[PDB]
RNA sequence: AGCGGCGAGCGAACGGGGAGCAGCCCAGAGCCUGAAUCAGUGUGUGUGUUAGUGGAAGCGUCUGGAAAGGCGCGCGAUACAGGGUGACAGCCCCGUACACAAAAAUGCACAUGCUGUGAGCUCGAUGAGUAGGGCGGGACACGUGGUAUCCUGUCUGAAUAUGGGGGGACCAUCCUCCAAGGCUAAAUACUCCUGACUGACCGAUAGUGAACCAGUACCGUGAGGGAAAGGCGAAAAGAACCCCGGCGAGGGGAGUGAAAAAGAACCUGAAACCGUGUACGUACAAGCAGUGGGAGCACAGUGUGACUGCGUACCUUUUGUAUAAUGGGUCAGCGACUUAUAUUCUGUAGCAAGGUUAACCGAAUAGGGGAGCCGAAGGGAAACCGAGUCUUAA
């Protein structure tokens, strides 16, 4: 395919299978939710009848009083004790493969040429490690809720949005799949869109 | 855990190419002076687990 | 393409059975069970193989055979790894940093299984009589 | 994710105790008795909507046969009567007019013991 | 692989990928002779911990009880984590990012001075009631089995490096090691406790037994058991005063307040259950109390329902229940097919004669890691042969 800059208007060559390829949508929507899954702190946990604070007699005997048999005050029919199945902490996390990963962002990175979300800059520093400047860095741009990808290993910018609530900055190798979707423009330096279409191959 | 193979079945069949299980013929073993020849003969070729003793073999060797 | 626009593919996602959860479900009242027994039971149902009490098939019938140990060490070699073994010599110890056999194996053959292309040369292995036909046919030498 | 259900079971128990209004007693106001009340009245309105159309069918026979005979037949000689006639009035409007337009019965009476005999 | 009433079941190693990786002493006398070591103690430095300090910017306006809301127009941002404020605050407050701080006492490194052990070289030395054995047990995945190896209660008993152990009965080779003395960091396990921080965790019958003076009240001789019980309001402004009453209790005013139907027995205030008022029905009519038809009446379609046809609850369990079989007084809340891992099958998705990594590393859902696993070849008990192979002299 081809990427139009900004505003030197001399478009970088990528390689197609990269920036348009036919949209998989039942790929990305299960790479979208194993990122989603694998987000989960998955850190809960209830008491079993073993757990419940409490003695194992045998409340009282089981025939002979007329009341419904009964064999531990921490039975889950019973109040204040025991959950029948109760929670563990446990791993939420899937596995993706790696050719499920990358055909998935390979499939989103195609589709983001398609509904022209995808800008790639050559360059998007700014001088001093300010907000305001930055926050200016993007109003002659005309953005508001984007996502920044660059190349380099810039504290400068990365500091100048870290309060602007609708902007991210990135380092080309931690874009994942809920991150090019959540935003509504993907902004790449031109140094970026040459390492995101190697890893991509 | 790991599913644990009955052992005593895994000497007792053989999983084949297409997935059936060979097996040794039972009534070989002793009292065959009263056997007939012919009647031994077959019982020495393995012979293929039926068709409903299979669900009874899978669930006993899940590693064949 | 946003969070609240991607779906599943159709019929990659079933439900799940719920069981005990009333007429219109079909699976109240008994949880797909039946009535009363063994197997309806929580934790009820028979070990693998019981039969009732009947002598079980895989008691039935005689043990037979003994576990070679040297099956445990011996591969077969696809004609289609013949050319994958980096140098064209498919030596016993070439096949493993290929990663073709296994790291154990002290006995390889290479059977017919498989469009050997290549000027090849197999040493020190055995060999079938259809892959010894077909390494010389085209152009390789078997030591 | 831990579910309270008071919410959804009160609206649930309020549904059919609205189904219930004008029960005797605790058909009315318990949730258990009410609701195998309005499970037994829906049981009823079904099999009294197969015996509604054999109970008026009832009524217009019985009253189409006193005003045959009020005209000098029975209702078998005045059905048979207007068959051979090919008179396709049914037995609703029958005992319709037999009631509102006697004289629009008679008619009819007289065209069944005609084409009858 | 094996073990195994060869049943139920038990279950390895070798080898490979990783985390972390240090080796040293005594059985000993000399030359040299603090000779690095490894410790403790003390100044010294670097660094935490134990108090803290500074923090950056918003006003009009409408609704409202009150603005943090709406509409308008600005400003900070390495700070838009969070919390509080009369409703939802970047700019009101506390903070936060950031930049800083220590009398004194301590953790850690380092620099070490001073003390204790004690190097390096020459040589010798090479751990005996032991190894092994007989008996009985135990541990090894291994239940005495053909069974190694280890431990040892009992009884015995070597060789002493030209010698001894092991290599799964045993023997011969020939490979490998040197028991009968000891020390040894890291990778590992854990959390009474402290600090932050997080949650597709709970939200007062839940979450700890315990949100509350809770291991308490209570119960037991005792060991022990073991509760229930949260919410006024923004702020007590928590009701002055007047009435009835017994100088009561409760109430009615007056007042506060946005609200007292927020009045403390206090947010919301459901249902069972109990009343009052109103409409209709009902004192000659027999039964799952409804349903179908249906007058009359009362309202503004709703309510009631005379008379009338049909009509023996629900569940459970059963050949079969109105059954005089089970269960339920009723309401409200809770209450029962889960979770982990392995396996197989269907769906689906990616890649396909290949497909995928595990631990771990890691700027951490990336990338690396192909150790492996499964598949592409099978027959045979096996050796073996191999698109065939076993059977069998064939």
């Amino acid at each position: 395919m081809e990427l139009v800059l900004k505003d030197a208007q001399s478009a970088l060559t990528v390689s197609e299978t990269t920036f348009g390829r036919d949209f998989n949508e039942a790929l990305v929507h299960q790479v979208v939710v194993a990122y989603a899954a694998g987000a989960r702190q998955g850190t809960r946990a209830q008491k079993t009848r073993a757990e419940v604070t409490g003695s194992g007699k045998k409340p009282w005997r089981q025939k002979g009083t007329g009341r419904a048999r009964s064999g531990s005050i921490k039975s889950p029919i019973w109040r204040s004790g025991g959950v029948t199945f109760a929670a563990r902490p446990q791993d939420h996390s899937q596995k993706v493969n790696k050719k499920m990963y990358r055909g998935a962002l390979k499939s989103i990175l195609s589709e983001l040429v398609r509904q022209d979300r995808l800008i790639v800059v050559e360059k998007f520093s700014v001088e001093a490690p300010k907000t305001k400047l930055l926050a200016q860095k993007l109003k002659d741009m005309a953005l508001e809720d984007v996502l920044i990808i660059t190349g380099e290993l810039d504290e400068n910018l990365f500091l100048a949005a870290r309060n602007l609530h609708k902007v991210d900055v990135r380092d080309a190798t931690g874009i994942d799949p809920v991150s090019l979707i959540a935003f509504d423009k993907v902004v790449m330096t031109a140094d970026a869109v040459k390492q995101v279409e190697e890893m991509l191959a | 855990p790991k599913i644990k193979t009955v052992r005593g079945a895994a000497k007792r069949f053989k999983k084949t190419g297409k997935g059936g299980f060979k097996h040794k013929h039972a009534n070989l073993r002793h009292i065959l002076t009263k056997k007939a020849t012919k009647r031994k003969r077959h019982l020495r070729p393995k012979a293929m687990v039926s068709k409903g003793d299979l669900g009874l073999v899978i669930a006993c060797l899940p590693y064949a | 393409m946003r969070l609240n626009t991607l779906s599943p593919a159709e019929g990659s996602k079933k439900a799940g059975k719920r069981l005990g959860r009333g007429i219109g479900s079909g699976l109240g009242k008994t949880g797909g069970r039946g009535h009363k027994g063994q197997k309806s039971r929580s934790g009820g149902g028979v070990r693998r193989g019981f039969e009732g009490g009947q002598m079980p098939l895989y008691r039935r019938l005689p043990k037979f055979g003994f576990t070679s140990r040297k099956a445990a060490i011996t591969a077969e070699v696809r004609l289609s790894d013949l050319a994958k073994v980096e140098g064209g010599v498919v030596d016993l110890n070439t096949l493993k940093a290929a990663n073709i056999i296994g790291i154990q194996i002290e006995f390889a053959k290479v059977i017919l299984a498989g469009e050997v292309t290549t000027p090849v040369t197999v040493r020190g292995l055995r060999v079938t009589k259809g892959a010894r036909a077909a390494i010389e046919a085209a152009g390789g030498k078997i030591e | 994710a831990r579910v309270k259900r008071g919410v959804i079971a009160r609206a649930r128990h309020k549904k059919i105790l609205k189904q219930a209004k004008g029960y005797y007693g605790a058909r009315s106001r318990v949730y258990r008795v009410a609701f195998q009340a309005v499970i037994k009245a829906g049981q009823y309105a079904y099999r009294d909507r197969r015996q509604r159309k054999r109970q008026f069918r009832q009524l217009w026979i019985a009253r189409i046969n006193a005003a045959a005979r009020q005209n000098g037949i029975s209702y078998s000689k005045f059905i048979n009567g207007l068959k051979k006639a090919s008179v396709e009035i049914d037995r609703k409007i029958l005992a319709d007019i037999a009631v509102f337009d006697k004289v629009a019965f008679t008619a009819l009476v007289e065209k069944a013991k005609a084409a009858l005999a």
